[PDB]
């Protein structure tokens, strides 16, 4: 699941994965 | 915070009686209540969780309850191995709070302690110190009130205490005093007065010397 | 108002909801006596089953004691199902309007 | 049944650290909170921390600074590192995690300076009453001594029954007991009294019969 | 084991059912706290019945409420929410979306269906694990995927049980309806996982803040159903607050037991959302949640779609409601 | 009650030509039953109605 940076540690610490 | 404040502690009531043991959350605690089975000098059993759900393997004679706010471990049934400590606790909220315990105490009829007071040894007189003594044996309830004379005047200062609690079982009550004093502050003084009033006998038991008797 | 189960296959009650029989029991093993007929309404068929138990007035149940205790659950039998036809009308269409709110 | 253990009563000097345990047994602490707390005796379980399956340790402000928690939740353990309060018994349970029940014997720390103290055993006989007494008391006060206690018999246990061995109390961290006994003056002073005693860190015994009059 | 699952069968087939205009649900921010597991599935046998799918697309009665509740018997118990409830908001949000929104005069009913499938296919069988879980856990299904590996299984299951026993509604289907059905199905539940969403999006809303989106041009049409559908995805946080507290307080214990797995079988130094740590402030980690998805979301979700706009608002009532919690 | 929530009139009785006195009071507590069955039904009438075409305007949402 490549992403943004930005919303790479949003994922990391949030819902999605 | 909420604080598991419990006012019981040492009730003296018979085998078989039922018995409360009070607790009070200072906050709304909800259902989440938790009683237990404290000893001293070693484990406590849980009681009661979720305000009346009992702990395993305890028996289902006690009852506990009470919420939110105002708590009660209700033993019913009592034995002599319920003549032990109990606390609340919540499980509620953190910090976590505890009861302050509660040693349950058999009931027995009212019975006058042994009183003697004894001299320091003129070998004690030696060393240079002088513990004026008395010994009080065996009595009920634990609400005994040790009265000591030097020259027959009270002493609340310098006098220390060594003394027994409650017996598993009938819970007889033991009490040794005693009196540190410089060999000035014993030998100056000449009476020795161990009186000790008790609600066995309106009257205080008295046991007594000069020091001149010694 | 703690609530109480059971099955129509099991129990004599249960039994009574199997068939909806009046059913009389003289000795009941202060339980000593209990009149066991359906609640009905409309029909025979079983909405519940009702149990009396301890008569005044002769000890035992009488056979007395049942067909006007039927006649007694005409009433109430007629009463549950409709003041719960009522209830249900109400709570059902009152959320209706609870659910109206967006429009 | 499912229950905590903890290292027994324990004597340590003033200013050394007591590395405290807490292991939980009859259940995995790995999906469940451990909660240490204090006890002063007869008291409120006074809290001093808690640690969650996260394995992140966690302290009370009072231990905090102060205590050194470490614990494993695999292991099913809650390591403690640490006055005359703070001698203690130190007691700590659990609970669900999705939660927001059992208990070790509770570590009774013993924290005071004191070592080789000897024991000194005063000889207690009363100065003869007025009074005028047949089952008269005698007794004995063992003084100023660390740690406890000090092994003391009547006569080497010939009249150890119903004997009076009060428990020692604090004099300068220095502890100090007052044991007692009764013998008919028909039979006295007939009847040898004497209170053997031995006190081990101290490296010091005291024997001393109770002569008539001291 | 069984026989009590098939005793709650007969629950299906003995007891009360409240019509779903009873049921609020077509109120965004329905109260679920009081449906049983059962009274969800009903909702879920509307949330097939009033989108004209049945009808245009030939499903089988019983096969599909069986459908709805053999989903509902498959999730592990010891999951948290991300069971047949998760499935229950979702399609709520779809079924309402879809209906209540009134979308059905613009969008093609086959993007209706591939909406609706899709939406309760969005979590098939979720057990309590996110794609990362597994990713770092190693489950198979793990190795069996890459990207978006619980909805890759998503479609994998959609595409499998559907055609399994028991959920053939896709049976009715034309070859062609049935091809458009599986493909956007496919998208979509690969943008029901709310990445590939964030992939997906930015197309989406580049053709929808000028006002110039059409539905004749057929691949915005399916990129605005994916749009949808991880609207969907997300919509247990429309609901009110005394439910909401269980709702997203069992994303925090829930996230917390996944998270003990991330701090047990995974033992990652924590991070602040799943960490337990922060009950206190976990909402504000929601909201940085919230707003990197639903809001983004439903700002176009609200200029195209419309009656919709509630989907929106009732996930922004929570915000402050859980920032209290959030300022402990 | 004795409200007046309407007013009734027979006309023409059987049984003696004239209305007598006992044909006044059991008219009344005729009208005990329909006057409950009036005031309830209707009652029962005006919750249907009103409470039906709440859920007709339940209808877009």
């Amino acid at each position: 699941e490549a992403f943004n940076h930005l919303e790479l540690h949003e994922l990391a610490q949030y819902g999605i994965i | 915070d909420i604080v598991m404040t419990q006012s019981q502690k040492f009730m003296s009531t018979s085998v078989g009686d039922r018995v409360s043991i009070t607790c009070k959350a200072s906050q709304n605690v909800g259902t989440a209540v938790a009683w237990y089975q404290q000893k001293p000098g070693q484990s406590p059993k849980l009681m009661i969780y979720s305000a009346s759900n009992r702990y395993t393997g305890v028996p289902d004679r006690f009852t506990g309850s009470g919420s939110g706010t105002d708590f009660t471990l209700t033993i019913s049934n009592m034995q002599s191995e319920d003549l032990a400590d109990y606390f609340c606790q919540q499980y509620s909220s953190y910090p976590l709070t505890f009861g302050a315990g509660t040693k349950l105490e058999l009931k027995r009829a009212d019975a006058a302690p042994t009183v003697s007071i004894f001299p320091p040894s003129s070998e004690q007189l030696t060393s240079g110190g002088a513990s004026v003594v008395c010994f009080l044996n065996n009595f009920y309830p634990k609400d005994i009130n040790v009265k000591w004379k030097i020259d027959g005047s009270e002493r609340q200062n310098g006098v220390l205490n060594s003394a027994t609690d409650q017996d598993s079982k009938d819970s007889t009550y033991s009490m040794s005093s005693t009196l540190t004093l410089t060999k000035d502050e014993y030998e100056r003084h000449n009476s020795y007065t161990c009186e000790a009033t008790h609600k066995t006998s309106t009257s205080p038991i008295v046991k007594s010397f000069n020091r001149n008797e010694c | 108002s703690y609530e109480i189960r059971i099955p129509a296959d099991q129990g004599i009650a249960g039994h009574v909801a199997t068939t909806g029989q009046i059913l009389n029991i003289p000795d009941a093993y202060r339980t000593r006596n209990i009149l066991c007929f359906p609640i009905k309404n409309e029909n025979q068929e079983v909405i519940g089953v009702a149990e009396l138990v301890n008569k005044i007035n002769g000890p035992w149940f009488s056979k007395f004691d049942e067909d006007l205790a039927t006649a007694f659950s005409i009433y109430c039998g007629i009463s549950i199902a409709h003041s719960l036809l009522y209830k249900k009308v109400n709570e059902a269409q009152y959320r209706s309007h609870l659910a109206n709110e967006m429009m | 049944e499912v229950q905590l253990q903890q290292s027994g009563a324990e004597v340590v000097r003033s200013g050394a650290s007591v590395k405290l345990s807490c292991t939980a047994s009859g259940f995995n602490i790995k999906d469940y909170y451990i909660h240490w707390v204090k006890q002063r005796p007869e008291k409120g379980l006074e809290w001093i921390g808690w640690i969650d399956e996260i394995g992140d340790t966690e302290y009370v402000p009072k231990f905090q600074g102060k205590a050194t928690m470490t614990a494993d939740t695999s292991s099913n353990t809650a390591y403690l590192q640490l006055t005359s309060e703070d001698t203690a018994v130190y007691y700590c349970n659990a609970g669900h995690d999705y939660d927001r029940p059992y208990w070790g014997q509770g570590t009774l720390v013993t924290v005071s300076a004191a070592k080789t103290t000897p024991p000194s055993v005063y000889p207690l006989a009363p100065g003869s009453a007025a009074q005028t007494n047949s089952m008269v008391t005698l007794g004995c006060l063992v003084k100023g001594y660390f740690p406890e206690p000090v092994t003391v018999t009547w006569n080497s246990g010939s009249l150890s029954s119903g004997v009076h061995t009060f428990p020692a109390v604090l004099q300068s961290d220095l502890y100090t007991l007052s044991s007692s006994v009764t013998v008919p003056s028909s039979t006295w002073p007939s009847e040898t009294v004497t209170c053997n005693v031995a006190h081990p860190a101290s490296s010091t015994k005291v024997d001393k019969k109770i002569v008539p009059r001291d | 084991s069984h026989m009590e699952e098939t005793r709650e069968l007969q629950s299906l087939a003995a007891a009360v059912v409240p019509s779903a205009q009873t049921l609020k649900i077509t109120d965004f921010s329905f109260s679920d706290f009081e449906l049983s597991d059962l009274e969800t599935a009903l909702c879920t046998i509307r949330m097939f019945t009033d989108l004209n799918l049945v009808q245009n697309f030939q499903m089988k009665h019983e096969v599909l409420c069986r459908w709805i509740l053999s989903v509902k018997k498959n999730y592990r118990k010891n999951v948290a929410y991300h069971n047949w409830r998760h499935a229950f908001n979702t399609a709520q949000c779809m079924f309402a979306a879809l209906k209540a929104g009134k979308i059905q005069n613009k969008l093609t009913d086959l993007e209706i269906l591939a909406l609706l499938i899709a939406a309760l296919s969005h979590d098939l069988d979720h057990r309590g694990v996110n794609n990362s879980y597994i990713q770092r856990s190693e489950h198979p299904l793990a190795q069996l995927y890459c990207h978006s590996i619980m909805e890759h299984h998503h479609f994998d299951q959609c595409l499998m049980i559907l055609n399994s026993p028991g959920n053939q509604i896709l049976s009715g289907l034309s070859i062609e309806e049935y091809k458009t059905t599986l493909k956007i199905i496919k998208q979509a539940i690969l943008a029901t996982d709310l990445a590939l969403y964030i992939k997906r999006r930015g197309e989406f809303f580049e053709l929808i803040r000028k006002n110039q989106f059409n539905l004749e041009d057929p691949h915005q049409k399916e990129l605005f159903l994916a749009m949808l559908m991880t609207a969907c995805d997300l919509s247990a946080i429309t609901k009110p607050w005394p439910i909401q507290q269980r709702i997203a307080e069992l994303v925090a214990t829930e996230f917390w037991e996944q998270g003990d797995l991330e701090r047990t079988v995974l033992q990652q130094q924590p991070i602040p959302m799943m960490d337990r740590n922060k009950r206190d402030e976990l909402p504000k980690l929601q909201v940085g949640f919230i707003d990197f998805v639903c809001t983004q979301l439903y700002e176009a979700l609200t200029h195209v779609s419309e009656d919709c706009f509630p989907l929106l608002d009732g996930c922004r009532k929570n915000r402050q409601k859980w920032q209290a919690l959030a300022e402990q």
